[PDB]
């Protein structure tokens, strides 16, 4: 939020973790980190030649996938 | 720009292509109106009052200002066919240009 | 940022999680020589994580589903 | 008053005048910076520079060499200057120690801005440092090692030193070939330190170890049109005539007739000396020709109907390395061919190198003067290794004449740390002060060659530090698994010309821009 | 014990991700012009002039590149002109990806020495492998010859014309050249004479000279 | 003579991956990275010339498993066939000069730590 | 990569981003630069400064006083600002001990740039120095002494401790009388810590040992 | 064990840095009178200070130099506070001046 972006995407991520803190206050860091992680992998998969829509659906597989393991692995205070 | 850093534009791709077609159709057009025994002539006026009244295609792409690089092959294809034959230095023009087009129509459709 | 070496780190403790199923090993940031983190009281919320990798992922979606950009891009005041 | 801080100022528009506090300000954070700049090229891992010019040109070099990198930057602080031609200096007196002198000068510097701070006198600090100096020298001088009698031991030494020249360099990588290179290369000259017999081409393409050292010679020149390609049993006329359009000295000479046949007559005669002294060549009984000078169109025809291979426009360096390497005399006349010494090589062919072909004198007679041919995917990689041969190659040079040597690996200069600590210890007032900050920068260098690598040059400097203390003298860092070891046997050892050169250039430097209480800069010109 | 080495410094990481970026960018950029289904680039020069081309040295050199690690790419597509004069494009696009590797690679917390000797055990190996693929080749086998041209001329505008100009360019070679000595090749001894008009059809292998200089006597021209 | 239209290229990764395996280390992650990395030729050979790139490269990858280590990219077929059919061969000292020069390259390029402006 | 070493900068123009080292290298040398400032004003031989504002009025003030110093100047390094406001709260928490925090933070700056050159990650920096405050904690507290009860005893620290505060400042010329005008000045109020009863009206002329309460 | 120790040794030294400082803007040998206070206080003798009268070591029980628990214990807390949050940062985004 201080800091004075000009680049569209990197506003998308000031809003992203803006978003992160509304919803829960906390994780505010690592939304933007993992973000920035998961468009780093998908430079390399566009590389490869994959259609980025066909990127965004196989993340979004796998983050279901994730989901479901973290309901799986909680546990409970 | 950006990850090259290269001192210069660069146009990649359909874009590009779209250029040297227009290019092609512009040169083209020019002589299009100079064809077959109901073609006219045109002045040609060059910033001085110097006038060039002609039909020759080749005369015309010759004293035109030209700085696209597929205009400027165009016009150096209508000079070849005049050292080369004599006669036909506008059909072939035309045909370059039209060749240009219906294959640049090809390669949108991923031929 | 513990100034442990990543990779070295990371793959020890996915084997050991995948060896002994233990989903409470990860990186000893304090240096306390146990990598459980059930053992340290290092906790985060279920919807902490899961609003990280939903956030995360939609937004790389939104992000990867753009290809074209126009700016004003006039360098006004 | 002040110079400057006073009611009126005594100076034209653009001048200055740094006083006290503020001279040593400028002058320590220049030469600091200079320091930090060129440190993390020091040692086995050190990492390379990008010199970006921002001329017409924008040259664009890739190096490890502290002397290049100061020599190829702009400075405008005064002492970062006196650092520049100080690094400048220990490469025209050494090859090696350009990086070693700077961060030696830099952390003294340092030490003495720490020291000022505590209130010590920039006299008493410089004091001490002579002192410390001295006890210095005496440490090195003592500890160090002579084998230049026992030929094979010697050979180990220059093998050894060239690896420890050539490891802080790019080739590193194929440390163990350059190596044999380098010594081969010194030994062709027979102890002669002519470095300017050792050429070396750059030729791009191929990797780094199709780099060979020719058992032979190599001229980047052309033979002539109608003229031979091989020669078996090459007798060789090296020559600094001109053989191009040779006119007689006197100048007022003009050609003044009355007929256009005299001109002709005049003509023919010319021609007719040019062939005399073509046929006086010959009488020497040869086959190869070279010449400093041009050789024209006449003299040409006339070799090639003799059989005779003449090879043109060589240069000085060229001449000077063929009577090298085949024992010829460069000769300007020839009206007693039983006094000019002809050059002999078992074969004069051309070779293929790259792109482009080159003269190939094998079986040659002496030796004394050397070619190598260095291979690389980048001019950039390629000028790096034409640097760093040459840095080698003075080394063992400057060890051929003086085989004194001392072991390195930050052996020595914790050894002349340890003798300034006990120098210091002894000494009463704020000059043990000051020697105990020398023997910190001593300290200070191998801590930086830890550093470079990624140890732990606390823990690292700590152990060397008691091994010295305790009597070991040859212990020193072991950088392949990062450790201390024994220099003698790893085989970690450094020319004591190149040590002792770096010593004392550092600590000369650094007392000379101690002594400045005041800078006064005058209105620049541009 | 505890942590390690803090790093104080940042700046080598960034000049070593910038070198990776620069070199992947120029990588990328010429990728197009690889293969017999890759295409050609337009350059114009500052002074106009004008170069088609798909040849990556050629490509490289003509584009004034400004960084140094996309320079040090140019100089390493030209040493492969030398050494070999065909896989100038190969070669960047190897480095670009060689660089964008070492780019996930010290993320990962490795060290660049680590990573460049490895390299050298990776290509070690590599030429190993490549020498155990390649088959041995009698310079008598004029069909292999023949393949060889015609996979070179493949990927460039002169492919149509393939037929007509892979027989010439061996036969150029055969014919400057003792194939039962030779170790190499001297392609000054082959001359190349681009004279404007015909068509690439019109191309000519002339066993004896050929010159531009003009004949000077009116009526004697044979 | 080496075979074409992106076999050397395929090989080298596979054999560099299966090298990699056993370096068990952190240079067997290097390894693997370079194996990866050579694995781009194909990649773009396959991309421009109209083919899928993931499936392209994963059927050349397993055709060179399986032992055809001759097989390519047949642009004309437009897909993986024994490249020595369409008779694209190439000299090993192209594919050779260009793994040794690029290898030195990186190296090269690897060993700079900063950026100076002279 | 790095936010602003990028191929695209990622910001308005006007902005920027220090890295790491860069980082580091602004807020040691701002804070060091803000210490040796404000030192040379520390203890009884310490010197004033002169506050020659700038403004239109051009006030100019004579201080020793590190808090008043500090206000009163133009900071633009962000670790300075952060000494500033230190020595700004401690000028309102206590009266004392402005000059003495900001020289022991430049100070203790000082030794931190010198780890880092070391090497050493300012988190076990951080960490040590939590520890190192922790044990200086307890031997002050271990080494204070407590007087209140004796009210003799406690009239002599009062002294004594007025003496100390005027010995650094101008009034050491005239400590003895300014010191006994601060304790009767402190015991009038009878226990309050009222500060605002204590009015003080400035006179211009006469001796400054005409002063009185 | 470890840097810690080193950190510690680094915090002490700006402890000691003070006095020093004291005694520099005097005139005194600051290194030789914070080298008597050090051991002193090592030796036992907590109530070692400096003496500025006339530049040395003497007992500030009887001197009469005390100060306020408070202001003390404030100044060495606040300080250690702010070196640890200077400390902490490792980049600064600066924008725009208005
Ligand atoms: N004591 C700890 N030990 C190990 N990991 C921790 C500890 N505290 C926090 N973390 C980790 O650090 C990450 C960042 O947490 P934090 O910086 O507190 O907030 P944010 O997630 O908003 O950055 C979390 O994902 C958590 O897993
Ligand atoms: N009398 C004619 N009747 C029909 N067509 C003609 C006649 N004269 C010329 N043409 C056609 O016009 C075309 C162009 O002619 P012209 O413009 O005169 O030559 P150019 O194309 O070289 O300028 C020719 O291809 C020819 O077929
Ligand atoms: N194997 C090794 N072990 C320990 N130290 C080494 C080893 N090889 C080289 N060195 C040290 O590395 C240093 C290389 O310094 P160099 O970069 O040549 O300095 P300069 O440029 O000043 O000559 C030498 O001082 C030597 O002491
Ligand atoms: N007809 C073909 N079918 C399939 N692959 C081909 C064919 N011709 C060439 N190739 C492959 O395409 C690549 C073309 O590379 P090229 O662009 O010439 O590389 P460079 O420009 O680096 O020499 C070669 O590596 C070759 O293996
Ligand atoms: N007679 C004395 N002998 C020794 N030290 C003294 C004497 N009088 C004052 N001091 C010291 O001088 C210092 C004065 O500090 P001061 O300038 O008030 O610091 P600050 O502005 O941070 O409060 C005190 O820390 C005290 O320790
Ligand atoms: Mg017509
Ligand atoms: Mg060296
Ligand atoms: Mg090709
Ligand atoms: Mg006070």
């Amino acid at each position: 939020s201080m800091m004075d972006v000009d680049h569209q995407i990197a506003k998308l991520m000031v809003e992203l973790s803006k978003s992160q803190d509304d919803e829960i206050g906390d994780g505010t860091t690592g939304v933007v980190v993992l973000a920035g992680a998961l468009l780093e992998e998908a430079e390399q998969l566009l590389d490869r030649g994959i259609h980025p829509i066909r990127i965004a659906d196989g993340y979004e597989q796998a983050a279901r996938v994730a989901i479901e393991h973290l309901d799986k692995i909680s546990d409970s205070v | 720009e950006g990850p090259l850093s290269v001192f210069g534009d660069r146009s990649t791709g359909e874009t590009i292509r779209s250029q040297n077609v227009m290019a092609a159709a512009s040169i083209a057009n020019i002589v299009k109106s100079s064809l077959g025994p109901v073609g006219l002539d045109k002045m040609l006026v060059d910033d001085i009052g110097d006038v060039t009244i002609t039909n020759d295609g080749a005369t015309i792409l010759k004293l035109l200002e030209v700085e696209h690089p597929a205009a400027k092959v165009l016009c150096e294809l209508a000079d070849l066919q005049d050292k080369e034959v004599g006669d036909g230095t506008t059909s072939v023009v035309i045909i370059a240009a039209e060749l240009l087009k219906n294959a640049d129509e090809l390669v949108k459709q991923k031929i | 940022n513990s100034g442990m070496n990543p990779i070295q780190t990371m793959t020890e403790v996915r084997a050991r999680q995948v060896k002994e199923m233990n989903p409470a090993l990860g990186i000893d940031c304090l240096h306390k020589g146990t990598n459980d983190m059930k053992q340290q009281h290092v906790i985060e919320t279920l919807i902490g994580k899961k609003q990280q990798i939903s956030l995360a992922t939609q937004m790389v979606r939104m992000i990867l589903k753009i290809d074209d950009i126009r700016k004003p891009g006039e360098s006004e005041e | 008053a002040s110079l400057s801080l006073a009611p009126v100022n005594i100076f034209k528009a653009g001048a200055d005048e740094e006083r006290a506090e503020t001279a040593r300000l400028t002058s320590f954070i220049g030469a600091i910076a200079i320091g930090d700049l060129v440190k993390s090229t020091l040692g086995p891992k050190g990492m390379d520079k990008i010199l970006l010019s921002s001329g017409r040109d924008a040259s664009l070099m890739v190096t490890n060499d502290g002397a290049t990198i100061l020599k190829n930057i702009g400075v405008d602080n005064p002492a970062a200057k006196v650092l520049v031609d100080m690094s400048r200096v220990q490469d025209d007196e050494v090859g090696d120690g350009t990086t070693s002198v700077t961060v030696l000068a830099a952390e003294l510097l340092r030490e003495a801005e720490s020291l000022i701070a505590k209130k010590i006198h920039p006299q008493t600090i410089i004091a001490g440092w002579r002192e410390a100096t001295k006890a210095a020298r005496e440490a090195l001088l003592s500890s160090a090692v002579d084998h230049g009698s026992d030929e094979v031991k010697f050979r180990q030494d220059l093998m050894n030193i060239a690896g420890t020249t050539l490891s802080s360099k790019l080739l590193t990588h194929h440390k163990d070939h350059f190596t044999k290179l380098a010594v081969e290369a010194v030994l062709r000259l027979k102890g002669s330190g002519n470095l300017e017999a050792i050429h070396i081409i750059k030729k791009l393409g191929g990797s780094l170890a199709d780099s060979y050292l020719d058992e032979g010679f190599l001229l980047d020149k052309k033979i002539g049109v109608n003229q031979p390609k091989r020669i078996e049993n090459a007798k060789i006329l090296i020559a600094n005539t001109g053989m191009d359009t040779d006119k007689i000295k006197i100048f007022g000479s003009r050609v003044r007739v009355d007929s256009t046949a005299k001109v002709a007559e005049i003509e023919h005669a010319e021609k007719e000396k040019m062939k005399e002294k073509v046929e006086r060549i010959l009488k020497h009984g040869i086959n190869c020709f070279i010449n400093r000078q041009l050789i024209y169109n006449y003299p040409e025809q006339l070799f090639g109907a003799a059989g005779v291979m003449a090879i043109e426009h060589a240069d000085f360096a060229g001449v000077e390395r063929l009577a090298l390497v085949t024992g010829g005399e460069i000769a300007s006349t020839f009206d007693h061919p039983e006094l000019v010494k002809l050059g002999s090589c078992k074969l004069i062919e051309e070779v293929m190198i790259g792109e482009d072909k080159l003269i190939h004198f094998s079986g040659v007679a002496l030796g004394e003067a050397c070619t190598i041919v260095l291979r690389g995917a980048t001019q950039q990689i390629l000028d790096e290794a034409e640097r760093s041969l040459h840095d080698a190659l003075c080394v063992l040079a400057q060890t051929v004449k003086d085989s004194r040597t001392v072991y390195g690996g930050g052996c020595s200069e914790m050894l002349m740390a340890h003798a300034v600590t006990q120098l210091a210890n002894r000494t009463p007032g704020k000059e043990a002060v000051a020697m105990e900050s020398y023997a910190k920068a001593l300290r200070m260098l191998p801590t930086i060659i830890a550093d470079n690598a990624g140890y732990d040059s606390a823990d690292l400097v700590a152990q060397l530090r008691a091994a010295h203390s305790e009597g070991n003298t040859t212990a020193g860092l072991d950088m392949r698994e990062g450790t201390i070891g024994d220099m003698a046997i790893l085989g970690i050892t450094e020319s004591f010309q190149v040590k002792r050169q770096v010593l004392l250039s550092a600590a000369e430097a650094a007392e000379v821009i101690l002594r400045v209480d005041n800078i006064i800069k005058a209105a620049p010109r541009k | 014990r505890g942590k390690g080495a803090y790093q104080d410094r940042d700046k080598p990481a960034q000049i070593r991700f910038s070198n990776i970026s620069a070199a992947k960018a120029v990588a990328d950029a010429i990728r197009t012009s690889l293969g017999p289904k890759g295409m050609d680039k337009m350059i114009q020069d500052g002074k106009g002039d004008v170069t088609i081309t798909n040849d990556g040295a050629t490509i490289l050199k003509q584009m004034q590149v400004l960084h140094p690690a996309a320079r040090m790419l140019v100089e390493l597509s030209k040493a492969q002109d030398i050494e070999a004069g065909d896989g100038t494009t190969s070669v960047v696009i190897i480095a670009g990806s060689l660089l964008d590797s070492c780019t996930k690679l010290l993320q990962k917390g490795i060290h660049p020495t680590i990573i460049s000797e490895s390299f050298q055990k990776a290509l070690e190996k590599g030429i190993e492998i490549l020498t155990d693929m390649s088959r041995p080749v009698e310079l008598s086998d004029r069909e292999t010859l023949l393949n060889s041209a015609t996979t070179s001329l493949n990927s460039k505008v002169v492919s149509q014309y393939s037929s007509l100009l892979s027989p010439m360019s061996v036969n150029a070679v055969m014919k400057v050249i003792d194939p039962a000595t030779a170790t190499s090749v001297d392609l000054r001894d082959i001359k190349i004479v681009k004279k404007l008009g015909g068509t690439i059809d019109d191309c000519e292998l002339v066993e004896g000279l050929v010159l531009t200089q003009k004949v000077s006597n009116s009526g004697i021209t044979r | 003579l080496i075979a074409g239209g992106g076999a050397p290229e395929i090989e080298l990764a596979l054999r560099l991956t299966e090298y990699s395996r056993t370096l068990s280390g952190m240079e067997s992650y290097c390894v693997r990275a370079f194996a990866d990395a050579m694995e781009v030729i194909p990649s773009t050979l396959a991309e421009n010339a109209g083919l899928n790139p993931i499936s392209t490269v994963t059927e050349l990858r397993n055709r060179h498993a399986q032992g055809e280590k001759t097989a390519g990219i047949n642009v004309r077929k437009g897909g993986i066939s024994n490249i020595l059919e369409e008779l694209v061969v190439q000299p090993l000292l192209v594919s050779v000069s260009a793994l040794t020069l690029a290898t030195e390259t990186v190296r090269s390029i690897l060993k700079i730590d900063d950026v100076v402006n002279t």
